[PDB]
């Protein structure tokens, strides 16, 4: 088989991100799950440079 | 081991094998399936079978005579067989019987006796042999709106609404003196046949037959025929590939011969050569599949088929496969290329060297209709050993390397991924 | 959720009665037309969820015929709403066509379902 | 050793060492279709992966296939390459290795699936109960391993030392200079093989009339027939064959399947009626027995039988059966019959 | 409509209803043996979970058995509570529901699992083939379904009205006040079905004698023998069957099982020899019918017989065959033969 | 790890060699009684590593009654060592038992492996 | 079966904490991943709280 389906670490990136079956008819309302991860990544990096200066 | 040609406004071919038991007489029309529309489709068929139906066969048992016939999508052919002293009589039943008298054939009730044996033949062909109906139909998508679409056996619902009427429209327009060649294969001498003809006059008719208003024309696309009740799963996948007369002709068939034919329950094919074994057996993700190359007067597809139980691992079947065709544009060593020189020479030397008469008229006939000569095996094998890797990296950079796919299937096909991630295989992105 | 046992119930109250017939089944069509899943050509059975053991057992026991039709009309409607267009009007689910090809396999899965239970939590006399 | 081959200007040749080991000389069932499933494995000098990468850089192939007298070993090739090829074939009959994880890898999985294939198809199954009940213990043992009598790595290896002796072999070529096949072979080690004896017997075999057997099965129904040939009568029943299939019959649509099979001491005709509705199975064989009883003429039949029989011919020694001329006539006797499917609705021997 | 009780001080009681019904009666290979696992299945009034539970709480079982004369169909409770067992069956015999998913779910699964037991036995194999060969279409039908034949629901409730009529019923009863159970009968449900007729032929069956059959088969080798009886001999064949198997006999070490099916019409005397090692089962059955055709006399074992057929007859209507005292002599005659296991290893019918 | 094809050359080559092995032989010997693997009722091909796919198939080669007495020894080992005793002396393997009764499965399974990998990669002459 | 073994996250405790297949010979020594978990977790905690006081 192929790596990506192998590999213990990428075998749950391929079921969660490349090989996961979706329903064909969803609409643009189920893409808001993936803005929140964006978000919570924002927050979290862009906070981190400010407590360098913060008292 | 030498064919002779001669026209008298009548082509006459002929290979002569002294050392033979028989022969073989008959005649070849350069019209096929490929030559007809949807509305009379299976009209071939459906001539095949008159002429080997019970009261023609029956006469020419009588006098010693075996009778074959075949439809292809380029061309048909009616096929005479006896004793090597008995051609002359061979001769007049195809004169009699076929080209000049048939009313006798197109009767009433020999009409109705044989469209029914053939609607049982067709709808038998649908329900249980999957293999080739799965190749049928990748045709069919292929080819979509064009002359090279068209089944050869018919299809059940054009079939039903024939009558003699087309039968008899469809002889005028296609058997003609312009578009024939009489053929003899065995233990016959060229100039006996050629004075047994002129002792006779043997016409059929003049010509002009109809120009066909559009060109072939291939188109990617797919088409899925699911079933849920079978215990396989049987798919086909080609590319847009070479005609007959073409400079490519004997490179494609090279390329097609590095990958082969397996089965997974004969132990010596799973010991070939060929480095798309060491990925499938691990797993066993098939029991066997067919490299094929196939060539027309318009067009060509290359490609191939297989069939599968393990219904859970169709994807990993594919994405393999289509890898390995990558390296023919990149990585292809000179090993392999060697190998498939010398068993593509064993391959065709078997085909156009057995033994049976009947299977070197029908070649025959279709290569001078089109060539108006036969190349002899001798000069087919000295083009082959001229091949080197940079005549099939060139092919394969212009014919595979991201190019489009036609795809059909039936059977247990679920796990089978949709299109754009089969072609996107078609590339490597890491060159 | 509610029991197509109790559902029925109800209905039936409502239907045998005269006035109330009268007055709550001009409501209950319009609402079936605004509703809209004739346009897309469903029949209402087709919406019931399934991921139930009760209604997994009714899909099982329905006739092989009734049951690759159904996988059609399921099919058809996805596809007709990906595309954000509906059906041609010869296409729709008429009235009469919009059958409960289902419910009495649900009904009967239900009674069985309810005398099991009420059997193993019995009170008895001495 | 006998030895024998035909020129010709052509591109391919073949080769074929042919020996009397067939399943009607085997001491257990099923012990030569074995010995047909070990030979192109491993041998003491070569493996079986480098022989098959070995003759596809020089084009050729091999093949060996099993029937009831003959076990036949086949290479296909380029001419020029005669040597090697003989040297291959003396090699496997000569130092195979013989290896347990060959017997449980390979060869057993593979005589799995011939049975396997075999035993879904009604008319085999036919064929071989007349050839059980028509003859017993030569002919009529089994052509398939089943597993019913356990066979032993030592019982094959036993079994390749009785059959593969130098008076017991032919050598034959298609397209080969025989001057230098003859020289080639004499300098090979299958020149070397132990000098046996030849296992034909020239006794006529023994054989039994009038039998009857039935089986269940899921599928499609079969009746056939089967009457025994001895040499003499073996041109009439030819003539038959091809008529009851020709269109000169009028029952030729009624009949599935008809042949002559044929052997140095004999043949056994059979006759083979297929259908889906056991009804129609049923008033079929009827009619077909009724009328071979009364009697036909098969003169109309002669010419059209030379010409099939020297189609069929064509690449093999031809037990010569050039006699069709004294053919005319031809009355049903007495024969054997066996019924496959649904046996409840299927006729029974004595109301034929 | 016939019925009939005996008394007695126990606590248990049993009630049974026999119908004219089994296999030698079966429209299809295998009606009677899908109807008998559809009894006790759901009633148009009450389903199979209550019926299993009411039960349980009163103290009794239900049971349905097959065979090849008859259905019969069982209670067993405790003494009191007769007019529950007796409403119970009348209705299993009136108005069974017979719904579709029944047939999948719960009927088919279980003929299923009944063949897959039976088709792993040897003896029970040789015991069919003797019935088919010695009869055929009565006594010889199939006993268990093997799908060979396609059995629809229409079918088996077409069964169903043929064999249950008023005419075609026996009711009886152990430990029952007969006067009680008359009274519980005509007020019950089974005396408002259709009066139909009885089935039974009195009439003599067909038979045929010299016939054979060979079945291969993986696991113990078996050879049989068989020979029909009729109502005249039939005490004789049961003091043979009881003397080969007792310790009276040289040659009852050598047999495995012995005995005499009876009916109304005759019956069928059986034999079986039994081993692993086929050379064993050769020699032996070869001993068996060498001495048999020789003669014996059976006058010393008249009171053993008489012992074994009191004990076996114990709870049964018995066919009084109480006439042992004129038995004195057997000669084999004329007999059927069937082979199972490794046929090639194992004699044929006419080297016995 | 090192094959035991070069294992077998380098070891071959000392045996043969009279003052070499008359060198490396009582070092060789009391190196095994020092390991003390015998003590636990072990042979030495007992504790060759298993998981890679030569060994695997040396191990389904193996006899059956060879293979069920493997399975014996190493489940008696573990116990013995988690009570941190070892065997009785009259249990102990002796010299003339620890032989190399899997060597000659993983030589051949060795030479079949390199043998079909050289085929892969073979440079052809014209 | 269990509910230890149906639910999505108490299948993961099971199968990492409870059924877990063990050789039945490991020593002591096999003791020290389980002590390093429980060091960062004292770590972390009493980090945290004097986070609270510190500048
Ligand atoms: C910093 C603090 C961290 C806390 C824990 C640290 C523990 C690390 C110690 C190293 C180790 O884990 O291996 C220890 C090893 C013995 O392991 P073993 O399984 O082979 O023997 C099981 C025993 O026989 C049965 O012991 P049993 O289970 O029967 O009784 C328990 C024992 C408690 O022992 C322990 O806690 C082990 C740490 O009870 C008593 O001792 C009673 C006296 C009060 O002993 C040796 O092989 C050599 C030990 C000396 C070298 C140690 C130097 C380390 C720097
Ligand atoms: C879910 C993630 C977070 C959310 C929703 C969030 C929210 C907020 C909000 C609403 C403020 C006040 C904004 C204002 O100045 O008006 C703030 C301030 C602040 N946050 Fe976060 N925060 C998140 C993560 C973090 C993290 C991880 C850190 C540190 C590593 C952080 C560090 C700070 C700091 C230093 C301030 C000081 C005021 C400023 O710079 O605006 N934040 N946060
Ligand atoms: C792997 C986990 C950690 C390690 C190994 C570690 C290590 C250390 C060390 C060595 C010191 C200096 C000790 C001294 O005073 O001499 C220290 C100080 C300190 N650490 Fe951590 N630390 C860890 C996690 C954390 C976390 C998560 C926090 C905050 C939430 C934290 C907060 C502090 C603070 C506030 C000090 C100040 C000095 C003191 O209070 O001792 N530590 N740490
Ligand atoms: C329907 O199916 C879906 C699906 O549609 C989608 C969109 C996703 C993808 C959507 C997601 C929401 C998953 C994405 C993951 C998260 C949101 C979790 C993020 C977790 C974190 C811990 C984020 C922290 C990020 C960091 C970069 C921390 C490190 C900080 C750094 C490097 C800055 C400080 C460094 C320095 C040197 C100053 C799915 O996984 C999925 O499942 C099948
Ligand atoms: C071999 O089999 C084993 C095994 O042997 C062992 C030992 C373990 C056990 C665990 C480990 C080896 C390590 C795993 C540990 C972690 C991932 C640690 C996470 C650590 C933390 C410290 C999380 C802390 C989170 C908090 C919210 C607490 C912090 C602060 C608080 C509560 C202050 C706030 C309070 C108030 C009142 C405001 C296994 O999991 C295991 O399975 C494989
Ligand atoms: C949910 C929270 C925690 C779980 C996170 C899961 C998702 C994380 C995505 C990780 C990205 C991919 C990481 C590397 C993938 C390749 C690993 C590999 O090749 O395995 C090893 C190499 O070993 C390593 O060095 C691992 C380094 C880990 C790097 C840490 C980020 C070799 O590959 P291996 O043979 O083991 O794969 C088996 C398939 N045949
Ligand atoms: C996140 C770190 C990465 C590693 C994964 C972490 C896994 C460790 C988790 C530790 C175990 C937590 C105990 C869960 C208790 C059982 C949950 C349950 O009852 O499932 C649900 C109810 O749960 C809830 O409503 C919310 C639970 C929130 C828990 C937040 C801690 C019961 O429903 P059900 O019976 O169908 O079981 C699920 C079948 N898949």
């Amino acid at each position: 088989m192929a790596f990506r389906k192998s590999n213990v670490y990428l075998s749950l990136v391929n079921s969660y991100i490349i090989d996961s079956p979706q329903p064909s008819s969803i609409n643009y309302w189920w893409n808001m799950g993936s803005l929140l991860g964006l978000c919570l990544v924002i927050q979290i990096v862009t906070g981190i440079f400010m407590a360098m200066h913060y008292s | 081991a030498e064919v002779t040609q001669l026209s008298n406004g009548i082509v006459v071919a002929t290979e002569h094998n002294p050392s033979a038991h028989t022969a073989s007489v008959g005649v070849v029309f350069g019209s096929g399936a490929a030559n007809e529309n949807p509305y009379n489709n299976g009209v071939s068929n459906l001539w095949k079978n008159i002429f080997l139906s019970k009261e023609n066969s029956a006469v020419a048992a009588k006098e010693g005579l075996a009778l074959s016939s075949n439809i292809s999508r380029d061309f048909q052919s009616y096929i005479v067989s006896s004793l090597p002293g008995s051609t002359d009589k061979s001769l007049d039943f195809l004169n009699q019987s076929f080209i000049q008298q048939k009313a006798n054939l197109l009767s009433s009730s020999n009409f109705e006796a044989t469209k029914k044996s053939v609607l049982k033949q067709v709808q038998d062909f649908e329900e249980n042999d999957h293999p080739n109906r799965v190749l049928e139909h990748l045709h069919s998508t292929a080819f979509q709106n064009t002359p090279l679409s068209l089944p050869t056996r018919g299809t059940l619902e054009s079939l039903e609404n024939l009558v003699v009427a087309d039968l008899e429209s469809f002889a005028n327009n296609h058997f003609l003196n312009s578009n024939a060649v009489v053929v003899g294969t065995g233990n016959i001498k060229h100039e006996d046949l050629v004075n047994s003809i002129e002792s006779k006059n043997l016409s059929l008719q003049t010509g002009t037959k109809p120009v066909l208003k559009k060109k072939a024309a291939f188109l990617g696309s797919e088409v899925r025929l699911r079933d849920d009740t079978l215990p396989k799963a049987w798919i086909s996948l080609a590319v847009e590939g070479e005609p007959v007369n073409s400079p490519n002709y004997f490179v494609a068939k090279l390329a097609a011969q590095i990958f082969g034919s397996y089965n997974a329950f004969e132990p010596a094919s799973r010991l070939q050569g060929i480095k798309l074994l060491d990925n499938i057996q691990e797993y066993q993700l098939c029991d066997n599949f067919n490299h094929f190359s196939l060539s027309y007067k318009d067009s060509g597809l290359w490609g191939f088929s297989t069939a599968t139980r393990n219904v859970t691992m169709i994807d990993d079947l594919i994405h393999f496969t289509l890898k390995q065709w990558n390296r023919l544009t990149i990585s292809v060593t000179d090993t392999e290329v060697e190998r498939a020189k010398s068993l593509l020479k064993l391959q065709l030397g078997q085909l156009y060297e057995s033994g049976n008469p009947v299977n070197d008229a029908n070649l025959l006939g279709a290569e001078v209709l089109i060539k108006g000569s036969k190349l002899s095996l001798g000069e087919a094998f000295k083009k082959i050993d001229a091949i080197t890797v940079k005549d099939v990296k060139a092919w394969a950079g212009k014919r595979l390397w991201d190019q489009d796919i036609a795809i059909a299937g039936t059977g247990q096909i679920e796990g089978l991924l949709d299109y754009m991630r089969i072609r996107s295989d078609m590339s490597m992105m890491r060159w | 959720p509610q029991s197509f046992t109790s559902i029925a119930r109800i209905g039936d109250y409502i239907l045998k009665s005269p006035v109330l017939s009268k007055l709550c089944v001009p409501v209950a069509n319009q609402f079936i037309n605004l509703a809209g899943y004739k346009k897309l050509g469903l029949k209402f059975d087709d919406l019931i969820a399934e991921e139930n053991p009760i209604m997994q057992t009714a899909l099982r026991r329905l006739p092989e015929d009734e049951s690759y039709a159904r996988a059609y009309r399921i099919i058809r409607a996805h596809q007709t709403e990906l595309t954000h267009h509906l059906l041609p009007r010869n296409e729709w689910i008429k009235a009469q066509e919009d059958v409960p090809y289902l419910l009495p396999y649900i009904l009967e899965a239900e009674a069985a379902a309810k005398e099991k239970d009420e059997l193993d939590n019995i009170e008895v006399s001495k | 050793l006998t030895v024998s081959a035909r020129d010709a200007p052509t591109k391919i040749s073949t080769l074929a060492v042919k020996v009397h080991g067939g399943s009607r000389y085997a001491t257990k069932d099923g012990v030569a279709h074995l010995l047909n499933r070990f030979n192109f494995q491993n041998t003491n000098t070569r493996s079986a992966l480098k022989l098959v990468r070995e003759s596809e850089l020089l084009g050729g192939t091999f093949k060996s296939t099993l029937d009831r007298e003959y076990i036949t070993l086949k290479a296909t090739f380029l001419k020029d390459d005669l040597p090697y090829y003989v040297n291959a074939l003396a090699d496997v009959l000569y130092k195979t290795a013989f290896k347990p994880h060959e017997l449980t890898e390979s060869v057993l999985p593979a005589a799995r699936y011939d049975y396997a294939v075999a035993e879904q198809c009604p008319v085999k199954s036919a064929e071989d109960q007349l050839y059980a009940i028509t003859f017993r213990k030569g002919l009529g043992n089994p052509l398939l391993y089943d597993g019913v009598e356990r066979v032993s790595l030592q019982d094959i290896k036993d079994f390749a030392d009785k059959v593969y002796t130098k008076e017991n072999l032919e050598v034959s070529g298609e397209n080969v200079v025989e001057a230098d096949l003859k020289r080639f072979v004499d300098e090979s080690l299958l020149s070397t093989l132990p000098a046996g004896k030849s296992l034909v017997s020239k006794s006529e075999p023994k054989f039994f009339l009038g039998e009857e057997n039935r089986v269940r099965f899921i599928g499609d129904s079969v009746a056939a027939i089967g009457i025994p040939v001895n040499k003499a009568s073996l041109a009439q029943y030819e003539v038959l064959a091809n008529y009851l299939t020709s269109a000169l019959s009028e029952l030729s649509g009624l009949i599935s399947s008809a042949k002559l099979d044929k052997f140095t001491d004999g043949g056994l005709f059979t006759l083979f009626v297929r259908d889906q509705d056991s009804a129609v199975v049923s008033s079929n064989i009827k009619k077909i027995v009724a009328d071979l009883k009364k009697g036909k003429d098969l003169s109309p039949a002669i010419n059209y039988t030379k010409l099939k029989n020297a189609v069929q011919n064509e690449s093999v020694s031809s037990p010569i059966e050039l006699n069709f001329d004294a053919v005319k006539d031809f009355k049903l006797g007495k024969f054997n019959y066996v019924a496959v499917g649904d046996v409840s609705n299927l006729p029974y021997l004595d109301e034929l």
